């Protein structure tokens, strides 16, 4: 079965109060 | 490769998506330092409500799309702090277990579970779901502080002396306006602002005010002052100023002239009307106004005055002494009528009317004497006046300027209530004067106070 790694972050958007970018990733290796 | 891929995040109650796809859902493929965006034929986004009322965001890859070996695929979207996060950081909401890392409002979890599902294999594939193990946290922006300034003005504007009583402080309340149907919270924050004599302006601030709401201010009604409340900031950064401006007062003074009896009382009427022409009613100081009418009784004990304290700005006033109180006086007025835009004093002067006394002297039988009087405007007097001889009061009538009296030796008649600043002459009738040389003291004169004429009849 392929190996997968998952990372999730949230980052404030510079110069915009109360706004944040969520990032949910997946990388797969054969 | 892996296929039938989907990525899912369940958003906590502390964040929400932006309006109208401003969240800009996208999946970026990153490989060998290059980045590209999956098209609509490669991925679809869905948003749903879970059974516990949370927003769940899914990126569903087109089912037969296989992830390229070693490429990173990353779902990106923007969220914003929900009202719940803005409330919690202002301290208006308690956290529960699970809400934030170590119950710290600077570390709210953005997610309530996130995961990825995918398949692999040809023919009957295998399916796996993996939970993300990262639990990211965020801090909402600082809550507001809301300045409030209280300014005291005298009757004629800023910096002008205040004469009315002032409280020692004013409690001000910040009102958070309900935006979801409910009632305004009129006790959301409170502050006491000190009030001191001759200190016109004082400032305080409400602390930790939640963003996301419109605010208003409640400030007390203070007797003797009108109150204006303004937001001198913006809706999103409010800043409030309360101006208390002393209302004007109307003083009615009575002045007596040439009057040695100070025990009299006088009734003075005041007519008070609004610009709008509603009937004015109320109690202003000691003086009650009913239907635009008030009546002030002045006497020595009250310092010959009354005060209508703190009437509405622009009240029209007209002062008139009551007709019964004018008897025996020439009555004049200063500032009788006007609009009350600052303190005003309206003065009624009661000048006691002059009298004329005529004495008959005989040196060495009743003697007939004619009195001619013309008024201040020069016209002959017509009217009846009280005359007294030896405490007998008789009416004496003037017709076309002329009256006549009869006097015996050493009698005086005193005629009261004649017009102020009129002129008199006395003249003994020819038949009365036969046998006598007639001489006069103050034969003519001006009635500008009590006067005396003497007719002297010397035999031969």
């Amino acid at each position: 079965e392929p190996q997968t790694t998952l990372h999730k972050t949230i980052t404030p958007i510079s110069g915009q109060d109360d706004k944040y970018e969520l990032s949910l990733d997946i990388t797969s290796k054969l | 490769g892996i296929h039938h891929v989907s990525i899912k995040d369940v958003l906590s109650k502390y964040v929400q998506l932006l309006p109208n796809g401003s969240s800009e859902f996208r999946v970026v493929k990153e490989k060998d330092g290059s980045s590209e965006i999956l098209t609509e034929n490669q991925v679809t986004f869905d948003t749903k409500t879970t059974s516990e009322g949370l927003v769940e965001v899914t990126a569903k890859f087109s089912p037969n799309y296989s992830l390229e070996d070693g490429a990173r695929y990353v779902l990106k979207f923007t969220v914003t702090s929900s009202q719940e996060a803005l409330d919690a950081i202002a301290g208006d909401k308690k956290l529960e277990a699970g809400d934030a890392e170590g119950s710290d409002v600077n570390k709210l979890y953005s997610n309530k579970g996130a995961s990825v599902t995918y398949s692999y294999g040809i023919g009957n594939s295998q399916t796996k779901t993996k939970e993300y193990s990262d639990n990211p946290t965020f801090k909402p922006s600082d809550p507001l502080t809301v300045p409030v300034e209280v300014e005291w003005q005298g009757v004629t504007g800023a910096r002008t002396v205040i004469t009315a009583d002032q409280p020692s402080n004013v409690e001000l309340k910040l009102v958070q306006k309900n935006k979801n149907g409910g009632s305004d919270n009129q006790d959301y924050r409170k502050t006491n602002v000190n009030v001191s004599k001759n200190v016109s302006n004082e400032t305080r601030n409400f602390e930790k005010v939640a963003k996301g709401y419109q605010y208003d201010l409640i400030a007390p009604d203070v007797p003797a002052f009108t109150k204006e409340i303004k937001n001198v900031g913006t809706e999103s950064n409010p800043s409030f100023k309360v101006i208390y401006k002393q209302l004007p007062s109307l003083t009615i003074k009575k002045v007596l002239e040439a009057e040695n009896n100070l025990n009299k009382e006088f009734r003075i009427k005041v007519k008070l009307t609004s610009p709008d022409s509603k009937p004015l009613n109320g109690t202003f100081g000691e003086i009650t106004v009913v239907n635009g009418e008030a009546e002030i009784r002045v006497e020595k004990r009250k310092r010959w005055r009354g005060i209508l304290s703190y009437l509405p700005r622009g009240t029209h006033y007209k002062v008139e002494e009551e007709a019964a109180s004018t008897n025996g006086y020439h009555v004049t007025y200063e500032n009788q009528e006007g609009d009350l835009n600052k303190d005003e004093t309206s003065t009624v002067t009661n000048h006691k009317l002059p009298s004329l006394s005529v004495t008959k002297k005989v040196t060495g039988k009743s003697f007939k004497i004619t009195i001619n009087i013309r008024d201040a405007q020069n016209s002959p007097l017509n009217g009846t006046y009280t005359a007294t001889v030896n405490n007998k009061r008789t009416p004496l009538q003037f017709t076309n300027g002329r009256a006549s009296i009869d006097l015996n030796k050493d009698q005086t008649i005193k005629i009261d209530g004649l017009p102020l600043d009129s002129h008199y002459t006395v003249e003994e009738e020819t038949n009365s004067s036969r046998g006598y040389q007639v001489s006069y003291e103050n034969q003519e004169g001006k009635l500008d106070g009590d006067k005396s004429a003497t007719v002297t009849n010397n035999k031969n």
